[PDB]
């Protein structure tokens, strides 16, 4: 059982969730967004039969929540976004039937960014150093968030420390750490791999001496 | 519109403590309300529900409590891995969350381990000099970094960035950026960052 979401992106002032694993025509369905803030949020209702539908004030009229049972997909379709800027979720209840039920199963969620600035790739700078050794890697000015860090592809992961984006406006800063025994490094070798989703950029950069 | 009011924001607390979350709704919600953990980097995780219902494979350190408007969210012998934000949701009619509760857990003071990085030649041939300093694993998360170039103090440019408490050490880790261009960079040699008896670090471009 798994609910599999689509993008999702940039917007200066349509999202889907693909769900298998059970009977989606006998569950109702919502949405929720996470803000930047640490704050969650409902945002849409739909019932068993899309007949029922239900929103906020904060977001009634310019959302529009929508089913397809026929190929188990829900959809949301968002209008005249502003501070709209969050990762939002397809969440299923519970439990059948069309009595509210808390939300049981979770979707991975897709990030909403709605701004007047425009989509800028990240410039990706390794740091080596000039017992155990700390390295890093700077991600300098991308737009908009999020980015993903790994060290040797996800391997390296403790001792790793990503450090939370700046915005020096308008645009987006990061860092990453990582920290390893003396000699497996720079003996093996170590790299950060970066991605910046919204534009479609993918580095890896090796940490070289010296 | 049914209002959920979560208390309080933020809490901290002893490795082995008991805390205790409240939610009042703004009318009778007949116990139809859940608490949910949530751990950066993953999909909310499902504590409770109808009011003090434990999930299967939930400790019994977590509890509920609750009637009416009144709810209270408990956790007991406080615990590393419990450090995460909590939000209560009442499903009594349509949805609301309550505001959320992020959790720290106290601990015994550590001093930052500090590494200084100096700018990558990629960035300096493209007319940039960032200068950048780690202050990992330290306890408490208010500490202080001061950069100095060539002896004298500089403070215009620099951007810091805190991680939020580790799940399995209880430790802040801190990272802080001077960025300069490559043509006052070159005019100077020694470049340090100093944590608030500080702990200093620094190279020269030789």
């Amino acid at each position: 059982v798994k609910l599999q979401e689509s993008g999702g992106g940039l917007v200066q002032p349509k999202l889907s969730c693909a769900a298998s694993g059970f009977t989606f025509s006998s569950y109702t369905m919502s949405w929720v967004r996470q803000t930047p803030e640490k704050r969650l949020e409902w945002v849409a209702y739909i019932s068993n039969g899309g007949g029922g539908t239900y929103y906020p004030d904060t977001v009634k009229g310019r959302f529009t929540i929508s089913r397809d049972n026929a190929k188990n997909t829900l959809y949301l379709q968002m209008n005249s976004l502003k501070e709209d800027t969050a990762m939002y979720y397809c969440a299923r209840p519970s439990r059948g039937g069309s009595s509210y039920w808390y939300f049981d199963v979770w979707g991975a969620g897709t990030t909403v960014t709605v701004s007047s600035a425009k989509t800028t790739p990240p410039s990706v700078y390794p740091l080596a150093p000039g017992s155990m050794v700390t390295l890093g890697c700077l991600v300098k000015g991308y737009f908009p968030e999020p980015v993903t860090v790994t060290w040797n592809s996800g391997s390296l992961s403790s001792g790793v420390h990503t450090f939370p984006a700046v915005l020096q406006s308008d645009l987006y800063t990061l860092s990453s750490s990582v920290t390893v025994p003396s000699s497996t490094w720079p003996s093996e070798t170590v790299t950060c791999n970066v991605a910046h989703p919204a534009s479609s950029t993918k580095v890896d950069k090796k940490i070289v001496p010296r | 519109d049914i209002q959920m009011t979560q208390s309080p924001s933020s809490l901290s607390a002893s490795l082995g403590g008991k805390v205790t979350i409240t939610c009042k709704a703004s009318q009778d919600i007949n116990k139809y309300i859940a608490w949910y953990q949530h751990k950066p980097g993953k999909g909310p995780r499902l504590l409770i529900h109808y009011t003090s219902s434990l999930q299967p494979g939930i400790p019994s350190r977590f509890s509920g409590s609750g009637s009416g408007r009144d709810y209270s969210f408990s956790i007991s012998n406080l615990e590393p891995e419990d450090i995460a934000t909590y939000y209560c949701l009442q499903y009594d009619n349509l949805y609301t969350f309550g505001g959320g509760t992020k959790l720290e857990i106290k601990r015994a003071d550590a001093a930052p381990t500090v590494s200084i990085f100096p700018p990558s030649s990629e960035q300096l041939t493209s007319g940039g000099a960032s200068v950048v300093c780690f202050l990992n694993n330290f306890y408490p998360k208010d500490i202080n970094v001061k950069w100095k170039i060539d002896g004298s103090e500089r403070q215009n440019g620099v951007l810091n960035s805190w991680t939020d408490q580790d799940s399995k050490d209880s430790t802040y880790s801190m990272s802080s950026t001077l960025t300069l261009t490559k043509d006052e960079y070159e005019r100077h040699n020694s470049y340090t960052c100093e944590a608030t008896s500080p702990i200093v670090k620094s190279f020269n471009r030789n």
